[PDB]
RNA sequence: CCCCGUGGAGCUUUACUGCAGCCUGGUGUUGGCUCUUGGGGGCCUAACCCUCGGAUGGGGGGACAGCGCUUGGCGGGCAGUUUGACUGGGGCGGUCGCCUCCUAAAAGGUAACGGAGGCGCCCAAAGGUCCCCUCAGGCGGGACGGAAAUCCGCCGGAGAGCGCAAGGGUAGAAGGGGGCCUGACUGCGAGGCCUGCAAGCCGAGCAGGGGCGAAAGCCGGGCCUAGUGAACCGGUGGU
RNA sequence: GUAAGAGGAGGUAUAGGGAGCGACGCUUGCCCGGUGCCGGAAGGUCAAGGGGAGGGGUGCAAGCCCCGAACCGAAGCCCCGG
RNA sequence: GGCGUGCCUAUUGAAGCAUGAGCCGGCGACUCACGGUCGUGGGCGAGCUUAAGCCGUUGAGGCGGAGGCGUAGGGAAACCGAG
RNA sequence: AGCCAUGGGGGAAUCUGGGCGGACCACCGCCUAAGGCUAAGUACUCCGGGUGACCGAUAGCGCACCAGUACCGUGAGGGAAA
RNA sequence: AACCUGGGGAACUGAAACAUCUCAGUACCCAGAGGAGAGGAAAGAGAAAUCGACUCCCUGAGUAGCGGCGAGCGAAAGGGGA
């Protein structure tokens, strides 16, 4: 029967929006690789997590052959 | 009758001014080798607990 | 019947040698808030002889609050306090021990 | 195999991790200590 | 009957831990003479033991044995106990933590002794940075070659590679090569992800002193997700 | 039975204790590697103890106090045989 | 004439062919002590309160500050202090 | 791991003597082992008395009454009704 | 009757198993003491160059500590009293 096996959910995906205001440094998407490229302030780290880079509103591009990309469009 | 304190509990949590209960992060006496030194220089910072806070508590009173 | 949380870990070092408790001069701290409740003089007699003190012997003036010029004895006097007594006063240190 | 380093004229440490029989005799990366500032470190 | 209970009891042993008992070194009770290199051999008598028609004595043993304290050992004769859970009843078989995919019903999460596979490592280069280069395959041509080694030409956007399972991602590099290199740094950490707890994860920036670059900059290991273990108790180094 | 003592026995290997087989007849084969038991003045390991190179605490010193190597140490186990 | 599946218990589910009860009367099960933690009624307030005991009394109360909680926290500690 | 006590082995001194103040040493101090006695304050309640926001005959002691009785059990013991 | 001292001394139980540990020097057995028994005039306490026999209460204190540092166990100096 050798096969009553898996692993944790890991609960990646989106975690934030489009239109959503975000604090500096908080998380936008968990990805298994870059199903979403950084773009304008918008860091990434050791597991292709994107974060926030300043107090913003999130918004997402597309860009054809170049990708998904996720943007903090700032306000203060 | 007279409860006695919790030794157990009195020698490694304490009670904040406004009723906190702090204690050393746990992990960081073994698994040690290399984690990442950043792993260890936050698993020596204490922190304060959350439900357990007051079923700990209980465990003093006269502390 | 699993852990408890009895998984964290005492810090609290030294928490007892065999004879146990090591007797030493035990400091208790009174703010010059609570002094300038009077006048006149102040001394651990009179402090203990209301209210604070309670016999916790050693005195130690500190922290916040409006001096009064009086002279106050103590066991120690806070680096601060010490300043504003000094600035509107006198007041004299430890008998001893 | 397992290691942690120490520090030239003194006895600092370090988290560490060798490699033994492959191509590892000698190790004395560099690595800054507290006191002072940047000095070689043995194996040990 | 059957199963359940961190129930009971009788029995068993090369289950665990003890105990009686038996073995054993040292020492006390414990003395004399002699040979020998504190030990060994021999003799003695008076301790101690046995015995003899009372014995204050005779005979036998004899510093042994017995007994006291202490050392290690053998030790179901005996004693106290342990002997897991899941489970289309229980036992037998199988399984137990971690990662990948499907089941999962287009957020997240989601069960079954549902379908399928991996981990308990590896690397001082397989890491940092700067610089340069771009696969697999197919066809044609080429002394060994012979489907396939190395060379040339044309097509080829990724079907190759990315240490290792799978997935996602990826040449506008994360892939191949080179120069210098050790940031597989210390002191921290805004704000988050995930979450019953405890854990796990991401992280801009500040300070110190650094590495590569002309510089903008990048570096707090590795394309990423497994490679792991609270607390207790103890080891080594240091203030 | 803690002991004193008692049974064994007021017996003495033609006796007493334990074990297994179970009148009688004919028989009872091969294995001693493992386990047990028996034998083995060697060797190996082995406790308390003896020993005291060397080391430490403290004091001004005389000293006091602790640690400790080689070596000598029984049964048991290993080993050798039945 | 219409209508109508005892009571309790245990259960996903009981009139149940699941449990307990022949009937009646009486006995019969969430208490107290000390210590906690909330709430609440009052007394006092940077203070609040006494314990054993002593003096009264013989269903009268007072005295007694030793002591306790509070007025400062942070640190393993040395120590420092509104930090 | 001192102090107090002591089953085993070794085994002193009489104040220049001894014990102790938590291993040990120095310093500074405390106390005088190895003989015995001593009231009061303390505990208890068979017995007497006083008092209950104690019971009121299935309660209150097992027993308000001829009860540790009848009865039960070899016995230890159990044990009513009224 | 109970109270007391000394000589011996359990287990269920708790630790949600169990062996150290707990229950506990409790239950109980034995010897003895008396209206009480024990203890008792420092070879003490322990940090004050301080206290001054013993017993009892309050406090110190669930503190110091002890502990498969688990379950749990739990002092003394000092201060107020008899
Ligand atoms: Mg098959
Ligand atoms: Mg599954
Ligand atoms: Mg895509
Ligand atoms: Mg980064
Ligand atoms: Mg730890
Ligand atoms: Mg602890
Ligand atoms: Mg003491
Ligand atoms: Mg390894
Ligand atoms: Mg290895
Ligand atoms: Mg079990
Ligand atoms: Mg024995
Ligand atoms: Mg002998
Ligand atoms: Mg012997
Ligand atoms: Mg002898
Ligand atoms: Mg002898
Ligand atoms: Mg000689
Ligand atoms: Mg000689
Ligand atoms: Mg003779
Ligand atoms: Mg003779
Ligand atoms: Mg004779
Ligand atoms: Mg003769
Ligand atoms: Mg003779
Ligand atoms: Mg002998
Ligand atoms: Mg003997
Ligand atoms: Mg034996
Ligand atoms: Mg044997
Ligand atoms: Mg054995
Ligand atoms: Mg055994
Ligand atoms: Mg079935
Ligand atoms: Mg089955
Ligand atoms: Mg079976
Ligand atoms: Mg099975
Ligand atoms: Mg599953
Ligand atoms: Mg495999
Ligand atoms: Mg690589
Ligand atoms: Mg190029
Ligand atoms: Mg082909
Ligand atoms: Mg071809
Ligand atoms: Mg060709
Ligand atoms: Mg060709
Ligand atoms: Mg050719
Ligand atoms: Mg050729
Ligand atoms: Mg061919
Ligand atoms: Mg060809
Ligand atoms: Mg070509
Ligand atoms: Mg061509
Ligand atoms: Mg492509
Ligand atoms: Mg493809
Ligand atoms: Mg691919
Ligand atoms: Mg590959
Ligand atoms: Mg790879
Ligand atoms: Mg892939
Ligand atoms: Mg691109
Ligand atoms: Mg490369
Ligand atoms: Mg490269
Ligand atoms: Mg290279
Ligand atoms: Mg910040
Ligand atoms: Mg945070
Ligand atoms: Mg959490
Ligand atoms: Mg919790
Ligand atoms: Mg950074
Ligand atoms: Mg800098
Ligand atoms: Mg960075
Ligand atoms: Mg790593
Ligand atoms: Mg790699
Ligand atoms: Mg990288
Ligand atoms: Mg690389
Ligand atoms: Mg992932
Ligand atoms: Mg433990
Ligand atoms: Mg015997
Ligand atoms: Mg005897
Ligand atoms: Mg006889
Ligand atoms: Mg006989
Ligand atoms: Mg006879
Ligand atoms: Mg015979
Ligand atoms: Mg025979
Ligand atoms: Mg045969
Ligand atoms: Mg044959
Ligand atoms: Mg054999
Ligand atoms: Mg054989
Ligand atoms: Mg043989
Ligand atoms: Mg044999
Ligand atoms: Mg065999
Ligand atoms: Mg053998
Ligand atoms: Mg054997
Ligand atoms: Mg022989
Ligand atoms: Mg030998
Ligand atoms: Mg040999
Ligand atoms: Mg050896
Ligand atoms: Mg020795
Ligand atoms: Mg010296
Ligand atoms: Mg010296
Ligand atoms: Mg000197
Ligand atoms: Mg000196
Ligand atoms: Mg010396
Ligand atoms: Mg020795
Ligand atoms: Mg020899
Ligand atoms: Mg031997
Ligand atoms: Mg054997
Ligand atoms: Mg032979
Ligand atoms: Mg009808
Ligand atoms: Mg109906
Ligand atoms: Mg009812
Ligand atoms: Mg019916
Ligand atoms: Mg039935
Ligand atoms: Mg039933
Ligand atoms: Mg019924
Ligand atoms: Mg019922
Ligand atoms: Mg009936
Ligand atoms: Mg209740
Ligand atoms: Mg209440
Ligand atoms: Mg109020
Ligand atoms: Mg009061
Ligand atoms: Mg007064
Ligand atoms: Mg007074
Ligand atoms: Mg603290
Ligand atoms: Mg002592
Ligand atoms: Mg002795
Ligand atoms: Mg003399
Ligand atoms: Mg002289
Ligand atoms: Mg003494
Ligand atoms: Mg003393
Ligand atoms: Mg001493
Ligand atoms: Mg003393
Ligand atoms: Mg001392
Ligand atoms: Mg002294
Ligand atoms: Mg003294
Ligand atoms: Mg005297
Ligand atoms: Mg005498
Ligand atoms: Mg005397
Ligand atoms: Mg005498
Ligand atoms: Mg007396
Ligand atoms: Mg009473
Ligand atoms: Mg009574
Ligand atoms: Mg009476
Ligand atoms: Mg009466
Ligand atoms: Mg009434
Ligand atoms: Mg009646
Ligand atoms: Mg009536
Ligand atoms: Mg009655
Ligand atoms: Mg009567
Ligand atoms: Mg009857
Ligand atoms: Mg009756
Ligand atoms: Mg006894
Ligand atoms: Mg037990
Ligand atoms: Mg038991
Ligand atoms: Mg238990
Ligand atoms: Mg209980
Ligand atoms: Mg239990
Ligand atoms: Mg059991
Ligand atoms: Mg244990
Ligand atoms: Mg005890
Ligand atoms: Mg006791
Ligand atoms: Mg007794
Ligand atoms: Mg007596
Ligand atoms: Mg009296
Ligand atoms: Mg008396
Ligand atoms: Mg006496
Ligand atoms: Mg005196
Ligand atoms: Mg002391
Ligand atoms: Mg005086
Ligand atoms: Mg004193
Ligand atoms: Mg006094
Ligand atoms: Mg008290
Ligand atoms: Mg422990
Ligand atoms: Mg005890
Ligand atoms: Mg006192
Ligand atoms: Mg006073
Ligand atoms: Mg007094």
């Amino acid at each position: 029967t050798k096969n009553g096996r898996d692993s944790q959910a890991k609960r990646l995906g989106v975690k934030r929006y489009e239109g959503q205001v975000v604090r500096a440094g908080n998380i936008l998407v968990r990805q298994r690789g870059t199903r979403f490229k950084p773009g304008k302030n918008v860091g990434m780290g050791r597991d292709f997590t994107l974060f926030a880079l300043v107090d913003g509103v999130v918004e997402f591009q597309d860009r054809g052959r170049l990708g998904r990309y996720v943007h903090v469009r700032p306000l203060a | 009758p007279k409860m006695k304190t919790h030794k157990g509990a009195k020698k490694r949590v304490k009670i904040t001014a406004s009723g906190k209960v702090v204690a050393m992060k746990t992990g960081k006496r073994h698994l040690n080798w290399q984690k990442s030194g950043k792993e260890i220089r936050q698993k020596g910072r204490k922190f304060v607990l959350a439900k357990p806070e007051a079923e700990r508590i209980k465990l003093l009173l006269p502390y | 019947g699993r852990s408890t949380t009895l998984m964290r870990l005492p810090k609290r070092g030294m928490q007892g040698q065999v004879p146990g408790e090591i007797k030493r001069p035990r400091y208790q701290g009174v703010n010059l808030k609570d002094l300038a409740r009077f006048e006149g003089e102040v001394t651990p007699e009179l402090l203990v002889r209301a209210g604070l003190l309670k016999k916790g012997y050693r005195l130690k003036i500190l922290g916040e609050g409006e001096a009064k010029p009086l002279k106050v004895v103590a066991h120690a006097f806070s680096k601060s306090a010490l300043e504003k007594l000094k600035a509107a006063g006198g007041e004299p240190v430890l008998l001893e021990a | 195999l397992l290691l942690e380093c120490t520090e030239c004229k003194r006895r600092n440490y370090a988290t560490e991790k060798n490699k033994r029989n492959t191509p590892n005799k000698l190790e004395l990366r560099k690595y800054c200590p507290w006191c002072r500032k940047h000095t070689v470190h043995r194996e040990v």
